[PDB]
């Protein structure tokens, strides 16, 4: 701990985020386990994207984009210390900022 | 190799004379060999044959 | 019991069906044409059926030699001139210029054969058929063209050179 | 010459059948199967493009 | 996402959610699965010592070619790079630029050397038996799979001395001596 | 056949390791037990093993056929082949005397 | 060769529904929907199956010309097993019964024939095989055995005809299933004797083009027959192209 | 089943090699490995192992034609090496 | 064959041992040696391979088979010629 915890769109799905690195995407309601990351590392924030088969997590630097079971898709080198994260659905867009002053719009959908 | 020469004189004549096989194996004549008289030595660029005949071409 | 070497789970891209690459990944022998005696083709009979080539029709304006009396005069015999519509395609796209040349292309007597195949390409049209049945000469004086056609075995070949058409691959003339 | 262009032509018709099937008057009696044997993976057909 | 139909691939050319432009083909999953590599950022760190050693090489370059100071530096560097054993070569000033690459930094790691002295039979069966200390390095015992070992020290990689291991090589042969152990 | 000494093959890497197996001395067991079927089994057993030799050496024969028809086919196409290479080194001085 | 007391052994072909018979000899077989009785005094082969009794009929090539087709190599056939197959020129079951064993118990077989004398076997021979459907009618003139006929996946006309290729068009636009199967006999000789042979395929080739039916392949039934080709197409309404 | 007889064994092991049954037939090149489904029947109007032996034709060639092999195998063979070596001692 | 006579090509007949020498064997050829140093030197190939092998072993080398093979006093690995019964697996079989 501590847990930052984010609800999917529709509230199907949860994704908490342990500050020491714990990262768990459920679907609270059937109590069924979607992903379980175990990274060593410091975690400020996740969110889901446009659905709950792909979340973001902003850890210790860099921010990855991540699978529905949990595989790592991205490495986001351009958001650097990200310690917000925000999805804007219709859009498509991920919005990171963090200790660098800096706000980054990235598209999802063409990356 | 025997029956080439009758004494170790007539062999020290032919020292250093080419000779091969009928396989076609090239050979010298090094040394006469003190027993029997008319015995060499040879040297052969690859092991032959009991079965083989070595022959010294001349003229 | 945590196992040894654990690793990060990470996208695959060799293995990955989900990307793009990865996702896309009886024998036959053509039997031999009975029409034909080793390079000789029995088969073929007057009255000939020739397949006419767009150069053909433009070589023939400029010499002066109608197609139907120069083709009899050639062979000796009836033939059947017939184009298809590649290469009456190609002719109306050469544009105004050959405007006499199409207007010739479509005489009465010069029969036509349709095609079933999106491309305009008349050179590709010409070999497949003549590939599929050995019963047609093809006129034409392009040199790749001409070239193909040598290679298939029992093919006639006619040509317009000087004054007059020239038939290469006919025995019986 | 007409006994050399004799054995040249009946060397073809042998050449001729290695290369291609032949018609050879056809049924013969009872028919006694495929005697060379049936080749199911082959086929022979022109394939139209 | 599932297959798109025509009308709708031509209207999302550019949409890939799995292969992005930054990703750079995905590069550092690649050689980090060929040589086991546990620790996510240890490519891009190797990357950035590959740079280093590019961005000199290039300035080197843009020195006049006759020039003693540029004849003697890059020697110096090609000398400690095949030392390290990252360079296989040292007769060429291009390898520099061309041969220096983070696959070849890895090929150094402990894991990779155990591999290729056939101490291992797979590079992820070389990285378990470090981390379960049956590996020394001089008379030091590495549980690290990510020391990088020079050519010299090649020498020197070895099983500890009472490893199960050891025994099972010499009672293969016949030829334990239970005095050692 | 080829005999490694035993020096160099008690010294060799565990891949390249060569297998010879002993002879067997002492009677097995089941060596003893095995019943093998007389008469007309080994008839139809001996019968088998002559039909399996005729084509393992018709096989190898025509094969062989092959083989020394290979070597003849590839000395007449090479032949063809240097005849369109110099001919065709003629044809580019004769077109580039053009140009 | 293939004697009375002689043993082969079965095997699948290529195609669903025959079998290959191996031995010194090979031979071409379907299975027997009427066991015990030969339609036209073909050989039959018996295997004890777990034990029930089942039966095959050898196919002659030089009798059926769908069979010569099998053994020169057809790449693909629309009649397999459970298919409704339209067959045009159903002299007598020499080939019908053929068909009806590879369509099996869950195809049907629209068995049409004109002339009575071998109509009247065709009638006895359907009776021994509940799934052919004998239609005594002209194949000329398709309206008159409508109501007779479904739709039918392959249609396979061997109709000796010199206006073979409308006969072909008019009962496959009435019964034929788009993207369905046609396989057509053709014999030089009856469609036109005065020209030769590849003239005359070229030529039935070019009709059926025209008649929306795409040509996927070509084969000549030598050594079997003489002047005859087999042409398999596809029946493409919505286009050739 | 797997029990695969003897008898089915063999059959099949002599349809696989029928080329060299008969020096007359020279069949297809083809391979035939063994299907995986397969149905052995007699003809309707003695197993073929059985029924090939019993000609006495067929038998006296291939033991003609084994002989023939074995003379070509053995030759220059330990047989030959012996009898080389056994000329060079006197008798 | 342009501007050769049959002639020219003739064959020219193979001589044999000599008598005196029949019990020693077969005149060897210039073919036969070839046969003779072509094999020598196939197997004087492997062998210097298996000498250098040999010499090149890393004594710490490990394979998980090693379990499973064993090596004889003398030190030559043993191969089994097949690859213990039970006395219930006995007791069928007697
Ligand atoms: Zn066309």
């Amino acid at each position: 701990g501590p847990y930052h915890i984010k609800y999917a769109k529709n509230g199907t799905h949860l994704l908490i985020t342990g500050r020491k690195g714990h990262v768990a995407s459920m679907d609270w309601r059937k109590g069924q386990l979607r992903a379980e990351l175990f990274l060593n590392e410091t975690c400020h924030s996740a969110t889901y994207l446009q659905n709950e088969q792909y979340f973001a997590v902003a850890q210790k630097k860099y921010t990855f984009i991540y699978d529905h079971e949990g595989t790592e898709l991205h490495r986001l080198k351009q958001h650097i210390e990200a310690r917000h994260l925000d999805f804007l659905p219709y859009h498509y867009l991920l919005v990171t900022a963090g200790e660098t002053g800096w706000l980054k719009y990235h598209d999802v959908s063409t990356g | 190799i025997k029956d080439m020469f009758s004494s170790a004189m007539e062999v020290a004549r032919f020292e250093g004379a080419q000779i091969k096989t009928v396989s076609g194996i090239r050979g010298e004549i090094k040394r006469a060999l003190s027993k029997p008289e008319g015995h060499y030595r040879a040297a052969f660029e690859d092991k032959i044959l009991m079965s083989d005949i070595v022959i010294l071409r001349s003229w | 019991t945590r196992k040894f070497g654990l690793v990060k789970r990470t996208l695959n891209t060799k293995k990955d069906q989900r990307l793009k690459k990865n996702q896309e990944n009886t024998r036959n022998i053509p039997q031999v044409s009975s029409a034909l005696f080793f390079q000789y083709n029995q088969a073929i009979k007057p009255p000939y059926q020739v397949l006419i080539d767009t150069n053909f029709i433009n070589f023939s304006i400029q010499k002066k030699v109608d197609i139907v009396r120069g083709m009899m005069d050639c062979l000796l015999a009836k033939c059947n001139p017939l184009i298809t519509d590649c290469v009456m395609a190609e002719l109306e796209k050469l544009g105004p210029k050959y405007r006499i040349a199409l207007k010739l292309a479509r005489d009465p007597r010069i029969k036509r054969l349709s095609c079933s195949h999106k491309g305009t390409y008349a050179d590709d049209c010409l070999v497949h058929r003549v590939l599929q049945h050995k019963c047609y000469i093809v006129a034409t004086n392009d040199a790749g063209l001409k070239q193909r056609i040598r290679k298939i075995p029992g093919i006639p070949l006619m040509s317009v050179g000087g004054h007059a058409y020239v038939i290469e691959k006919l025995p019986d003339v | 010459s007409r006994v050399k262009k004799r054995k040249k032509y009946q060397k073809a018709q042998k050449k001729l059948k290695s290369v291609r099937a032949v018609y050879s008057g056809g049924q013969s009696g009872v028919y006694e199967g495929e005697k060379t044997g049936i080749k199911k993976g082959l086929t022979r057909s022109v394939k139209f493009k | 996402v599932r297959k798109l139909k025509h009308h709708e691939q031509k209207l999302l050319k550019k949409v890939d959610f799995l292969e992005w432009k930054q990703d750079q083909g995905h590069r550092d999953t690649q050689v980090m699965r060929t040589y086991h590599i546990q620790n996510r950022e240890d490519y891009h760190k190797y990357n950035r010592i590959c740079g280093d050693i590019r961005r000199l090489a290039n300035k080197l370059s843009l020195l006049p070619p006759t020039d003693p100071f540029r004849r003697k530096h890059e020697q110096l560097l090609l000398d400690k790079l095949y030392a390290m054993g990252v360079l296989t070569t040292k007769s060429k000033i291009s390898d520099l630029e061309n041969k220096v690459t983070v696959s070849a930094i890895c090929r150094r790691r402990l894991p990779v050397i155990m591999h290729r002295l056939k101490m291992a039979e797979t590079i992820q069966d070389a990285v378990k038996f470090i981390e379960q200390g049956h590996v020394r390095v001089g008379p030091n015992l590495i549980n690290d799979p990510a020391y990088l070992v020079t050519r010299n020290m090649e020498d020197y990689v070895t099983w500890v001395d009472n490893s199960k291991i050891k025994k099972t090589l010499l009672r293969y042969r016949n030829q334990i001596d239970d005095f050692d152990f | 056949g080829l005999k490694v000494p035993k020096a160099v093959q008690k010294e060799l890497p565990f891949k390249s390791q060569i297998h010879q197996m002993k002879p067997q001395k002492k009677k097995t067991y089941m060596a003893k037990r095995a019943v093998v079927l007389g008469g007309d089994e080994k008839k139809a057993r001996s019968f088998i093993q002559k039909v399996l030799t005729i084509s393992k050496a018709k096989d190898s024969k025509r094969k062989e056929q092959k083989a020394s028809q290979r070597k003849e086919r590839l000395k007449k196409l090479a032949k063809m082949e240097e005849e369109k290479s110099q001919r065709d080194k003629e044809k580019k001085k004769e077109y580039f005397a053009q140009n | 060769g293939a004697r009375g007391g002689a043993k082969v052994v079965i095997e699948p072909h290529r195609h669903a529904g025959v079998y290959i018979a191996r031995g010194k000899e090979d031979l071409l077989v379907t299975k027997n929907m009427a066991p015990g009785e030969s339609v036209y005094g073909e050989k039959r082969i018996s295997v004890e199956e777990p034990p029930t009794k089942v039966e095959y009929r050898v196919w002659n090539p030089f009798r059926s010309k769908l069979a010569a087709g099998i053994m020169g190599g057809l790449d693909e056939l629309f009649i397999a097993p459970g298919k409704k197959v339209l067959y045009l020129g159903a002299a007598s079951g020499t080939s019908v019964s053929h068909v009806s064993d590879v369509v099996g118990p869950e195809g049907v077989v629209y068995a049409v024939e004109f002339s009575h004398r071998p109509g009247r076997e065709l009638i006895s021979m359907a009776k021994k095989r509940p799934n052919i459907i004998p239609i005594i009618e002209d194949a000329r003139h398709p309206q008159k055995y409508r109501m007779l006929i479904g739709m039918v996946d392959c249609v396979f006309a061997d109709v000796a005809q010199p206006d073979q290729a409308r006969i072909i068009a008019l009962n496959s636009h009435m019964f034929l299933k788009d993207q369905g199967g046609v396989v057509i006999s053709i014999k030089a000789n009856c469609i036109d004797s005065t020209v030769d042979a590849e003239t005359v395929f070229a030529r039935e080739v070019q009709k059926l083009r025209e008649e929306r039916i795409k040509p996927l392949e070509q084969l000549t039934l030598e050594p079997y027959e003489r002047d005859h080709c087999i042409v398999v197409g596809r029946y493409m309404r919505s286009g050739l192209k | 089943d797997d029990n695969m007889r003897r008898e089915v064994q063999r059959d099949l092991l002599l349809i696989k090699h029928r080329a060299a049954l008969d020096p007359k037939r020279h069949y297809k090149k083809q391979r035939w490995e063994v299907p995986e489904r397969f149905a052995i029947g007699t003809i309707i109007e003695s197993t073929i192992l059985e029924t090939l032996m019993g000609d006495e034709a067929s038998n006296k060639y291939f033991k003609r034609k084994y002989n023939e092999i074995q003379e070509k195998s053995t030759s220059g063979r330990k047989a030959h090496y012996k009898k080389m070596k056994e000329m060079r001692k006197k008798r | 064959a342009k501007l050769v006579h049959d002639v020219q090509k003739k064959q020219h007949r193979e001589r044999s041992q000599l008598t005196s020498r029949s019990r020693y064997g077969f005149l060897e050829k210039h073919k036969d040696y070839v046969k003779r140093a072509q094999d020598f030197h196939r197997k004087q190939s492997t062998l210097k391979v298996l000498r250098e092998k040999a010499k090149e072993r890393n004594p710490d080398e490990y394979y998980h088979a090693m379990h499973s093979r064993k090596t004889d006093a003398k030190g030559l690995l043993i191969s089994s010629r097949h690859g213990s019964l039970s006395m219930d697996q006995v007791k069928l079989l007697k």
